[PDB]
């Protein structure tokens, strides 16, 4: 069993520089390795076969390096498209074995948040159910806190929040806020109030609306 | 075209069984070996097994429990993989992939959300999220639809039926009490919402259960 | 189109099928062994070709016992051949030579 | 004799392209390889190509990017290095050698300093230099003359034509607003200036201009 070892586990990049991710075998393997591309959700796909080989379709700033144990995956102009996790996978002798995988991650410059607040459906209020949705959109860095008020009055319990991983399409961070109350604590409350509080702006970035 | 098909999501209850499929079209030589990886939630792959359709003989991952058992159908260019006695551990994604004898996975499979535990299937419950009377815009419009309780992952969600794709966020589910809630977000240009339509388009494999809900301003 | 021209070209189409095989059958042996090397068609392709010319090359070689029976079959096979390419040879220069002697 | 010739300077403009000349006398076989290595200021030698001019087949090195594109003309026996979209990253001295095929560069060229920058090429202005009359002498007197106001790198300076070698220091040239600066020094015995005529020669490849300057003592 051949051990593939991926230095470092994240790796990250200014944007339209070159990269390169090492992998390092246990024993010598020659040529029998590939690399693989994985996106969040999505399914693993095939980069560079036999160590330097290119596979059509596959954009050609990638390209491979290295025979022995030291093996090199190299991207030039690294844009967003590029933001994933990056497997090396050997065939040298049964069975087939991967690597850890190493991370990639684009260093842009800063932006600020897009906050959206959103009042519940009335079909969730149909069911007797309610939720005040608020989303930060596109800023970076990924470091953000936010703050629920009713009335004025800050509000901690409900509130489950989401991230994502950096955005293939701009590099940025989301972030979803969701302040689930029953329909009976909803109704006896006026205003809703979603606070952004990031690195951009010294002053918090609300969004609020009110039942009425 | 898409190669290599693979049921969306399986539920199991601890200790059961459950057999897994792959079908394959385009070119389907006899030479042709179907591997099976194994990824768990925030893990690497691992690879478990490999088959050749052609004549049956299988090869399983030693390093790890023998779990799976594989078997072929040859008429419907179908690969199986029958796991038996399945804990916590074994909840994961398992990808099948087209191998033609040279080392390298060239066509991946879409995965199978696999969810060992003793609860129930549960459809989701799709609600549209309109901007509220008193926040104003620009020159781009954000809206969304939320998804909440559902068991188990995974939910695929699309806008006017995958066709708008420049500029979403589907944020990860978050679980509590046995039922996953997660948002989707798409920005518009304001001119566009909503003279033109816009639909959110939520799959859930487990339930088999396909919902739409067009976004419509507040009253 | 004598006999031994005959056997000549059935013995070297017939090694090219035992090639061939002999390449897609020790993968198929080889594959669940850990540690073996031949597990893809191309390498086990000119890993025949070196054995049907009895040549080895450092821990190229099959480690199961099919494996090990197939390298067999090709072996034989690959000094069958070359073998019998000579006995054609030698079989065409004694016939000149009787026609040399007009014998 | 000299085997194989390149230009002293290249000025590229950052993006543009350059092709590299490498022409070759002597003993020029057949199986012979002409090699590019890349030398960047301060840095070590880097190995970017090979090609055998007979047939045209080319090798590069994949670890750094693939900029060059090497091509040969036989009747010439010239070997070309196409190098396009350079950054200051590609601003180094290029060598071309010839390897018998059997591992070993025997023979190496000149070397050519590309410099990759957006201004012009300037001639440079040479001014020599004479001891001050209140300045006393020995056994050994030192004179000189100073390079200044030209770009890019490098220029060839040697003294009555190369012939006088012994006790010659040529100082590294400095950059100040896209020009380069720099002076060299010579030690003759006291006996010989001026009753024997000293002259420092300096040539500027990219400008393609050589010029002359007998040192003559302060009015
Ligand atoms: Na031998
Ligand atoms: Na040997």
């Amino acid at each position: 069993d051949i051990l593939l070892t991926q230095s470092p586990a994240i790796l990250s990049v200014s944007p339209g520089e070159r990269v390169s991710f090492s992998c390092r075998a246990s024993q010598s393997i020659g040529t029998d390795i590939h690399w693989y591309q994985q996106r969040t959700n999505g399914s693993p796909r095939l980069l560079i076969k036999y160590a330097s080989e290119s596979i059509s379709g596959i954009p050609s700033r990638f390209s491979g390096s290295g025979s022995g144990t030291d093996f090199t995956l190299s991207i030039n102009s690294v844009e967003s498209e590029d933001i994933a996790n990056y497997y090396c996978q050997q065939s040298n002798r049964w069975p087939f074995t991967f690597g850890s995988g190493t991370k990639l991650e684009i260093k842009r410059a800063d932006a600020a948040p897009t906050v959206s607040i959103f009042p519940p459906s009335s079909e969730q209020l149909t069911s007797g159910g309610a939720s005040v949705v608020c989303f930060l959109n596109n800023f970076y860095p990924k470091d953000i806190n936010v703050k629920w008020k009713i009335d004025g009055s800050e509000r901690q319990n409900g509130v489950l929040n989401s991230w994502t991983d950096q955005d293939s399409k701009d590099s940025t961070y989301s972030m979803s806020s969701t302040l689930t109350l029953t329909k009976d604590e909803y109704e006896r409350h006026n205003s809703y109030t979603c606070e952004a509080t990031h690195k951009t702006s010294t002053s918090p970035i609300v969004k609020s609306f009110n039942r009425n | 075209q898409v190669q290599l098909q693979q049921p969306g999501a399986e539920l199991v209850k601890p200790g059961a069984s459950v057999k897994l499929s792959c079908k394959a079209s385009g070119y389907t030589f006899t030479s042709d070996w179907i591997h099976w990886v194994k990824q768990r939630p925030g893990h690497g792959l691992e690879w478990i097994g490999e088959i050749i359709p052609s004549y049956g003989r299988a090869n399983y991952n030693e390093k790890i429990q023998k779990k799976a058992t594989l078997t072929a159908d040859k008429s419907s260019s179908t690969a199986f993989m029958q796991l038996s006695s399945l804990t916590s551990e074994d909840s994961a994604v398992y990808y099948c992939a087209r191998e033609r004898g040279d080392g390298y996975f060239a066509v991946w499979g879409a995965g199978t959300t696999v969810t060992v535990s003793s609860a129930k299937t549960t459809p989701p419950s799709v609600y549209p999220l309109a901007p509220g009377s008193a926040a104003q815009t620009n020159s781009m419009v954000t809206l969304g639809c939320l998804v909440k309780g559902y068991f188990p992952e995974p939910v695929t969600v699309t806008w006017n039926s995958g066709s708008l794709s420049s500029g979403v966020h589907t944020f990860p589910a978050v679980l509590q009490s046995d039922l996953y809630t997660l948002s989707s977000s798409v920005t518009v240009p304001s001119s566009s919402w909503p003279s033109e339509t816009v639909t959110c388009n939520v799959a859930h494999p487990a339930s088999s259960t396909k919902v739409d809900k067009k976004i419509v301003p507040r009253d | 189109s004598a006999l031994h021209w005959r056997a000549a070209g059935a013995a070297t189409v017939l090694l090219v099928i035992v090639l061939l095989a002999g390449s897609y059958l020790a993968v198929l042996a080889e594959r669940g062994a850990p540690g073996a090397q031949l597990i893809t068609y191309p390498r086990a392709l000119w890993w025949s070709v070196a054995t049907a010319t009895t040549v080895g090359y450092g821990d190229l070689y099959p480690v199961t016992l099919w494996g090990r029976l197939v390298a067999v079959v090709v072996m034989v096979a690959g000094i069958t051949s070359f073998g019998l390419v000579t006995a054609a040879l030698a079989t065409w220069f004694v016939g000149r030579e009787q026609e040399r002697r007009g014998h």
